[PDB]
DNA sequence: AAACATTCGTTCACGTGAGTTCCAGTACAAGTCTGGTC
DNA sequence: AGACTTGTACTGGAACTCACGTGAACGAATGTTT
């Protein structure tokens, strides 16, 4: 399934934390 | 030669890996304690790894390079400490050395 | 007890604020004391713990001859308490900083965490702080926004990321702070869909009957369809039966 | 009259016991296999 | 007859979760001393 993590199958791959990024 | 003295070795040289050193010291009747404690007489560390750093920052017991140990096996006698082997000295024993050293 | 702090937006703006604990789980003030069955005296019983090795001889190890450690996979790595304190994450306590502002729609109620809700008012006997807090609250309410902020009770308290949102009433207005989850606190579970399931599709009669059931069991009544609703069964005013 | 120390209700963190769900291991029934003999 | 394979249920243990209890720190109020 798209987005599946390659380390732990059956768990959604978590996007890296980006903290706060102010918009334009 | 070593009799009921607490040593905690946490690092070994490439030529002499930690476990080997442990065995060697056991052969001379030294009490191996895997971690230093109030009764520990000197911790040994050939390589200043993170553990050793922590230990020295605790300023509790003196760190000694393995050098000293090897010489004890090359003369079959207990040699007094000199500042050629230590790395860090605990607050009390530092005084003991200072009177006779710079 | 009031908690004084400073709401800071950047390094130049600071508003003196006081926080109170609005809603929390209440527990019994007095605990049960174990007493000897016969004499019925506390001082006749003493609880203590001992540690013994896993060897066959069952050697005795004193409390000064043990250390703390953790598990790293299939092995165990010693980690003393002094070393942990030295390596511990150190932060500056008593911080109430506005990390940012975000739309209320992006902060869902189901993600609220913690065991407390904080009500933040302006500092006592402070007109400038009250004016600043009122301005911030009114701006947030007008723009339909909330403040993602960092909260720390004291030096030895773990920092938290939470959401503060306005709460304006005819009498008083104040900020309401509730903790928010971290990346580690989210569980990613997948559940089968119900609408698309062929064998779990209710029929028209079942839906009609459920609608009738919901209509009959209404716990709120309209006031003659005139002004507003009225609560038949308010659960907030019911005393906790445990204490009773 | 003002400053400093002590105390008390409050708060947070950490540790220990009891309930629930999921999984490894064990004793035994039965199926299956096999050897020797006339 | 004996021995190995498959299955079968059952027991106990590991891990997760919650509640309850203990320890330590602390801000505000009050009392004492100068």
């Amino acid at each position: 399934c798209p987005g599946e993590s390659l380390i732990n199958p059956g768990f959604k791959s978590k996007k890296p934390a980006g903290g706060v990024d102010f918009d334009e | 030669i070593f009799e009921d003295v607490e040593f905690c070795v946490m690092s070994g040289t490439d030529s002499q890996p930690k476990p080997d050193l442990e065995n060697r010291i056991a052969e001379f009747g030294g009490y191996i304690v895997q971690n230093p404690g109030p009764d520990t007489y000197c911790v040994i560390a050939g390589s200043e790894n993170i553990r050793v750093k922590n230990i020295i920052l605790s300023n509790k017991h003196d760190v000694v390079k393995p050098a000293w140990l090897l010489e004890c096996f090359k003369t079959k006698s207990f040699v007094p400490w000199q500042p050629r082997f230590m790395i860090h000295m605990c607050p009390s024993t530092k005084e003991h050395f200072a009177r006779e050293y710079d | 007890i009031h908690w004084p702090c400073r709401l800071t937006i950047g390094s130049n703006l600071s508003i003196r604020i006081a926080a109170y604990k609005s809603i929390l789980q209440e527990r019994v003030k007095k605990t049960w004391t174990v007493v000897d069955a016969k004499t019925l005296k506390k001082e006749d019983i003493q609880k203590e713990t001992v540690y013994c090795l896993n060897d066959d001889d069952e050697t005795e190890v004193l409390k000064e001859d043990i250390i703390q450690g953790f598990r790293y996979g299939s092995d165990i790595v010693p980690f003393s308490k002094v070393d942990e304190e030295q390596m511990k994450y150190k932060s500056e306590g008593k911080c109430f900083s506005v990390l940012g502002f975000c739309k209320s729609s992006q902060v869902q109620r189901r993600f609220f965490m913690g065991n407390q809700v904080l009500k933040v008012f302006a500092a006592r006997d402070d007109e400038a702080a009250a004016v600043a807090l009122s301005s911030l609250i009114h701006a947030l309410d007008d723009l339909d926004m909330v403040a993602i902020v960092r909260y720390a009770y004291d030096k030895r308290a773990n920092p938290q990321v939470g959401v503060a949102f306005p709460h304006i009433k005819h009498n008083y207005e104040c900020l309401v702070y509730v903790q928010l989850p971290f990346m580690e606190d989210l569980r990613q579970y997948m559940f089968s869909s119900l609408k698309n399931s062929k064998k779990y599709a209710p029929t028209e009669a079942q839906l009609n009957a459920v609608d009738a059931l919901i209509d009959s069991m209404s716990l709120a009544k309209k006031d003659e369809k005139t002004d507003t609703l009225e609560d038949l069964f308010p659960t907030t005013k019911i005393p906790n039966p445990r204490f009773q």
